[PDB]
């Protein structure tokens, strides 16, 4: 019943800043320790998120890593820092980089050591662990290699937990450094196999619906991570709550997977909408569906509607009764047939948890796995191909030692990849 | 002669809820177990409290917990609220198989202690989804091992039926499969409704635009009430669960029946109308209040029970009998000359607190097998098939221990029993 | 010109323990049309049957016999071991029976071993020397025999530009003499046992790889190569879900969660009927590693072994199906 966070790169270490500071605000946790809420529910099941200390004070089951000091530093000096405790900040003294070989295989055993003891020492600390939730970077050097190490290896030590991860992926028109697609191609070899499950987000669609449907001209990386921190937050505020039904993730889990191998996900968080317009809307359970609908409002870099969904799951916060909300999702079914499969009838599946997050008196969350997403790999492919044709600086990875063939290996993977989403599009 | 109640899967819980509510209304026990003031759902101490003969069983303990911290905590004994921690997520090998045989042996214990305590056992109810893991292989399990152990009693099952359009799990077809087989194994008497149906019944008849859970339990509370209070109440002429046993079953497999109420009126509607035994009587049988998504007018008749709550008399219910049998085309199949059980209790039914039907002075609820049911399980088949074309999810199954030859072989069951309902509706 | 997989099935013979005890042979064997039928019409094509007592050399000169003959054809042959658990498929490919009474004991790999050095007796002209690979697959992670230890992620697949499937970080011992390998066998056989964890009685607990390396190019310059392999699955304990509970029942969870990955894999060659679209090898490592041993240009062939009961008479009736599409 308690699940342990995880971040690594300097990305994700602050994103799950933002996170564990939407769940504390959820709890009614103050940033020193002290519980001050107004229902009981707040705490029924704070273990999920927190270990007990005495005082009445609360400690996150939070590990923090990476390769350079000073993004710690940062984060602790944050807000709700003091919250961590510091028998968690394990971080070395050198950045990777941005190097693959030089953060997953040789630079970062010295870390995964240290933090591998973390974990075991945290997860028995607790009762019945059920699974772990990553943030990293998929271009960078230590989100991405230490990330994909560091999961092995817990995966090694549980065979049977639950290993989901949030991580973002590149986009041609915002790409910083060169090494982005090696990077990019290391860690998807590592996760498709490594993992249960994983979600895509991508800079690019988040300036999009900041921009756009956020009518926000100076957009903060603040406002992306608070976004995406939402959505992590819906993702379990069923098993966090009393509901209806489907509260837990390995739920989800056989829900979303029609096949083994096939297990990305893209996800949209409503209602979304700036300030001025929101004395006119009214929220209700259509208005919901149209804007989760809308490729306009997906996280992922890729318009669904030139692919097929294979499966959706949709979870709702707030008072609202069944018959509208699995009407609707029948209507949309209907109206869109285009854009399904018929090897599943009723691809969509339903899950309502009974709080509504702060500010709001509705929400909904969803999540996506359509063979569509398959574009945005060509986009790693094509620049993989693009430079690997030349060994483009590959001189950088071949001195840490890894071979050719490992890069041979990912790029084989992610071409049957490709070709088993494409296969199961028709 | 006393029943047990079991609860299991969290449509099963709801319903749980919902029905005791209905019965401490329906004899002003007082959410704290007191009952300032009917023992054969309650057990008695000597302190003037009383314990429901119930208990309440699944993997995942938030609904269970959340029924701890509700008002009725002080009903219940804490040795039944018994919980696992960990769902069983849709799947029926863990439900069934993996997780629940390490939860089996507790309950298994308390229902063998209810029995013990009990001294005339006349039978025990069952509630459950076949969409939703825990309330589907668990259940699978437990009736498994209860029909080993006792036998002889009475096996009632109500089962939440996934409907074809309003769904919530991928795997319904498959868990409802895999539980279709165990239930023609060792069950008794089906009852499986829809929400479907429910939802246009409420919205047309009882006028609500947003129906929750809520409604549609306290619905399905009230049937379960209309059946078996009107029995363990005193009436004019009680029809036991043996003697429905003996009418509902002309063979031992098509004992699969569905269930109807009437009346569900608001309370404006309620006045603008006086309502006779005659009007409802042929409410009874329109499909647009029948409770499982089917077209009784397409399918034919094989038997029929009517129970009447409130101010009956007899020769109405034979003036309305006659107009039944003479007007509809409702096919009573020649192997049956006249299939009509009728039954009248004088207790009336009662109205929960704060609930969306107005009070009536008589109340119908009519069992019925007919062969029409036959319609709902092709479309799960056909469903199934496309699924097992493609073999889509059965890692799950195979990962938690299932073979595909159970698949096979489930399917040609499913396919077994509906063909065997065609046959028996052919007439000779 | 790929000439589809030859397909080869034996029957075991019964012990009295089963004699006595309601176990008959409900099955029909007919080698001489080479069929078996089951019950009383289940007749099944097989080009290739065997007896239930037929010879280790005896099954050699039926099938493998073209398989060392083939093996100069500068492509790869291959053959698997299937069926469930105690089917003699340990005896079957006559392997990890070390006394030398009678040389039916040890069966297809001594025999082949030996057959090939006594090829390599006559011919030594052109360069080619053969090596040896020997690992165990269990709970999904490598573990090698010829190497007593060594962590998963170090020992790995690779797969080439030229798409051929690569073994790193495994120990390689090269082949010289028979006598190594026979020593090599047995050490191999004692580091792994009938399983990783050696088992709970004596049979068939793991998955054992085995593979043959002997370069003959296509004649300093263009490499066609033909190798070869020694496969034996684990056991396929399927109607014991009532057998097998607890620990031992997540011991074999995951073997037959691979078996079955296998047998949705070999499924979807002769059936192209609805959107015939490529094959899903990646998703296990057995998969992977056969891969290359179907279609194309190499050359297979396989193996089953059944019980003459009716106990798994619905197990006899998976794996003859199985068997069956094996066209291709
Ligand atoms: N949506 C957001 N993306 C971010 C944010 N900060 C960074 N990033 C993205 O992540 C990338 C940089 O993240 P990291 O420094 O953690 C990559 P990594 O740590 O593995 O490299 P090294 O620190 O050199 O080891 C960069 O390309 C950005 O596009 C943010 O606040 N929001
Ligand atoms: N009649 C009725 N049916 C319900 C109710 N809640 C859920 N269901 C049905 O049950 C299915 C979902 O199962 P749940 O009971 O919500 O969940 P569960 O299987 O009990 O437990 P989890 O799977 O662990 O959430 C849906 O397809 C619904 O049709 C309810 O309150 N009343
Ligand atoms: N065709 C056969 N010839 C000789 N012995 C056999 C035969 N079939 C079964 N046996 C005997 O029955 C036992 C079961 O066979 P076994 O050698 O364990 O193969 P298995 O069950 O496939 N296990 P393993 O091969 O070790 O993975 C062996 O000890 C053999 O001695
Ligand atoms: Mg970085």
């Amino acid at each position: 019943r308690e699940i342990v966070h995880i971040q690594a790169g300097q990305c994700g270490n602050q994103i799950g800043a933002k996170f564990w500071e939407v769940i504390s605000d959820e709890h009614g946790i103050d940033p020193t320790g002290s519980y001050h809420g107004d229902s009981d529910l707040q705490l029924e099941r704070i273990n999920v998120y927190y270990n007990e200390a005495a005082g009445n004070k609360y400690v996150p089951r939070a590990i923090l890593v990476d390769l350079e000091p000073g993004t710690m530093d940062s984060v602790r000096s944050g807000p709700f820092g003091q919250i961590f405790r510091p028998d968690n900040f394990v971080f070395g003294q050198s950045g990777a980089g941005n190097n693959w070989a030089k953060g997953h295989y040789t630079e970062g055993a010295e870390l995964v050591d240290s933090v591998l003891d973390v974990v075991r020492k945290e997860s028995e600390s607790c009762d019945c662990l059920q699974g772990f939730q990553l943030t990293h970077s998929l271009g960078g050097g230590t989100g991405s290699g230490m990330g994909t190490l560091l999961i092995s290896k817990i995966r090694e030590e549980y065979p049977d937990r639950i290993m989901n991860t949030f991580s973002v992926v590149p986009s041609p028109k915002v790409s910083d450094t060169v090494v982005e697609p090696y990077n990019a191609t290391l860690s998807v070899h590592q996760l498709v196999e490594n993992t249960d499950e994983t979600y895509c987000i991508d800079n690019e669609a988040l300036y999009d619906i900041c921009f756009r449907t956020l009518k926000l001209t100076t957009p903060t990386y603040g406002d992306l991570n608070h976004l995406v921190s939402a959505t992590m937050s819906g993702v379990t505020t069923c098993l966090r709550f009393p509901g209806q039904l489907n509260a837990d993730l390995r739920k989800l889990a056989v829900n979303m997977v029609p096949f083994p191998r096939l297990h990305f996900f893209m996800p949209g968080f409503a209602p979304l909408t700036s300030r001025g317009s929101q004395q006119y809307r009214a929220l209700t359970v259509p208005e919901l569906t149209q804007q989760m609908f809308d490729a306009k409002n997906m996280m992922a870099a890729c318009d669904p509607r030139h692919g097929r969904y294979l499966t959706v799951a949709a979870v709702f916060r707030g008072r609202m009764s069944m018959k509208e909300v699995d009407e609707q999702m029948l209507n949309v079914q209907n109206k869109n047939s285009s854009y399904f499969v018929e090897w599943i009838p009723n691809n969509v599946k339903t899950a309502v948890c009974d709080i509504p997050p702060r500010g709001l008196k509705m929400s909904a969350t969803f999540i996506g796995n359509s063979t569509a997403i398959q574009e945005l790999f060509k986009r790693i492919s094509e620049q993989f191909t693009a430079m690997f044709r030349r060994k483009a600086f590959l001189h950088w990875y071949t001195g840490e030692g890894m071979d050719e063939m490992e890069f041979t290996e990912a790029e084989s993977n992610m071409n049957d990849l490709v070709s088993e989403y494409q296969q199961y599009q028709d | 002669r006393e029943c047990i109640s079991i609860h299991v899967g969290q449509a099963g819980v709801q319903i749980g809820n919902a029905c005791w509510e209905l019965y401490c209304l329906e004899h002003g026990i007082q959410p704290d177990g007191q009952m300032p003031s009917f023992n054969t759902f309650f057990s008695e101490t000597g302190a003037g409290k009383h314990v429901p003969r119930a208990v309440f069983v699944d993997l995942e303990p938030t609904v269970i917990d959340e029924v701890r911290t509700g008002t009725y905590r002080q009903l219940f004994h804490p040795e039944q609220l018994i919980t696992g921690k960990e769902d069983a997520a849709n799947n029926y090998a863990r439900g069934h198989y993996t997780i629940g045989k390490e939860i089996i042996d507790l309950v298994l214990d308390r229902i063998r202690k209810l029995a013990d305590q009990c001294t005339g056992l006349q039978g025990f109810s069952v509630f459950h989804s076949f969409g939703g893991g825990t309330g589907s292989g668990f259940t699978s399990l437990l009736m498994e091992r209860l029909s080993v152990d006792y036998g002889k009693k009475s096996k009632l099952e109500f089962s939440i039926y996934p409907a074809p359009q309003v769904s919530t799990a991928v795997v319904e077809p498959y868990n409802s499969i895999l539980t279709t087989h165990t239930t023609l194994e060792h069950s008794d008497c089906a009852f499986m409704v829809d929400n479907e149906a429910i939802y246009d019944i409420c919205r047309r008849n009882l006028d609500i635009e947003r129906p929750t859970y809520t409604n549609l339990n306290r619905l399905i509370g009230q049937i379960v009430s209309s059946i078996t209070a009107s029995l363990r109440f005193d009436g004019a002429l009680n029809v036991d669960l043996t003697e429905f046993q003996t009418n509902l079953v002309p063979y031992p497999r098509a004992h699969f029946p569905l269930a109807t109420y009437a009346p569900v009126i608001s309370a404006e509607k309620a006045y603008h109308e006086q309502l006779s035994v005659a009007e409802i009587t042929n409410a009874c049988f329109e499909p647009a209040n029948q409770m499982v998504k089917c077209d009784p007018r397409h399918g034919k008749y094989m038997a029929c029970c009517l129970l009447y709550r409130g101010d009956v008399v007899p020769k109405d219910v034979n003036a309305a009998i006659a107009t039944i049998k003479t007007k509809r085309t409702i096919q009573f199949v020649d192997w049956c000359p006249t299939g009509f059980k009728v039954g009248i209790n004088y207790e009336p039914p009662t109205v929960v607190p704060g609930g969306d039907l107005a009070k009536v002075q008589r109340a119908v609820c009519m069992l019925s097998n007919t062969t029409a049911i036959a319609e709902a399980w092709a479309r799960l088949d056909h469903k199934f098939d496309l699924m097992y074309a493609k073999r889509a999810f059965v890692h799950w199954y195979v990962g938690e221990g299932m073979e595909e030859g159970e698949f096979s072989e489930a399917r040609e069951d499913m396919a077994a029993l509906e063909k065997d309902y065609e046959e028996v509706g052919v007439d000779s | 010109e790929e000439a589809p997989v030859r397909v080869a099935l034996r029957v075991r013979p019964l012990l009295p323990k089963e004699l006595l005890h309601g176990h008959q042979s409900c099955l029909q064997v007919e080698p001489g049309l080479g069929r078996v039928t089951l019950g009383r019409d289940r007749h099944f094509g097989f080009h290739v049957v065997l007896a239930e007592d037929a010879g280790q050399e005896a099954v050699y000169q039926a099938c493998v016999q073209p398989l060392l003959e083939a093996f100069f054809e500068g492509f790869n042959a291959t053959v698997f071991a299937y069926g469930q658990t105690g089917s003699g498929k340990t005896y079957t490919m006559g392997e990890a029976s070390v006394a030398s009474l009678l040389e039916d004991e040890q069966g297809i790999v001594p025999r082949a071993m030996a057959e090939a050095f006594k090829l390599i007796d006559e011919n030594d002209l052109l360069d080619c020397l053969v090596h040896v690979s020997y690992l165990e697959v269990y709970k999904e992670e490598f573990r090698d025999l010829l190497e007593v230890g060594t962590a998963s992620r170090d020992i790995q697949l690779r797969e080439d530009e030229r798409g051929n499937v690569v073994l790193c970080g495994v120990k390689e011992v090269d082949v010289e003499g028979l006598d190594e390998v026979l020593s090599l066998l047995e050490m191999g056989n004692a580091a792994r046992h009938t399983g990783a964890t050696h088992l709970n009685h004596l049979s068939s607990r793991s998955h054992t790889v085995f593979t043959v390396t002997l370069e003959q190019r296509g004649r300093p310059g263009q490499l066609l190569v033909s190798k070869f392999h020694f496969v034996d699955l684990a056991g396929s304990e399927r109607v014991l879900k009532t057998g097998s509970t607890g620990e031992r029942l997540k011991e074999s969870i995951q073997i037959n969660s691979s078996l079955l990955a296998l047998g949705n894999v070999i499924s979807a060659l002769g059936d192209p009927q609805r959107r015939g679209s490529h094959i899903p090898y990646r998703d296990s490592k057995i998969t992977r590693i056969l891969k290359d041993s179907l279609g194309g240009n190499a050359k297979t062939v396989m193996i089953a072994c059944v019980s003459p009961s009716s106990s798994d008479f619905d197990e006899t009736l998976n794996t003859l199906n199985y068997a069956s599409r094996a066209q291709n």
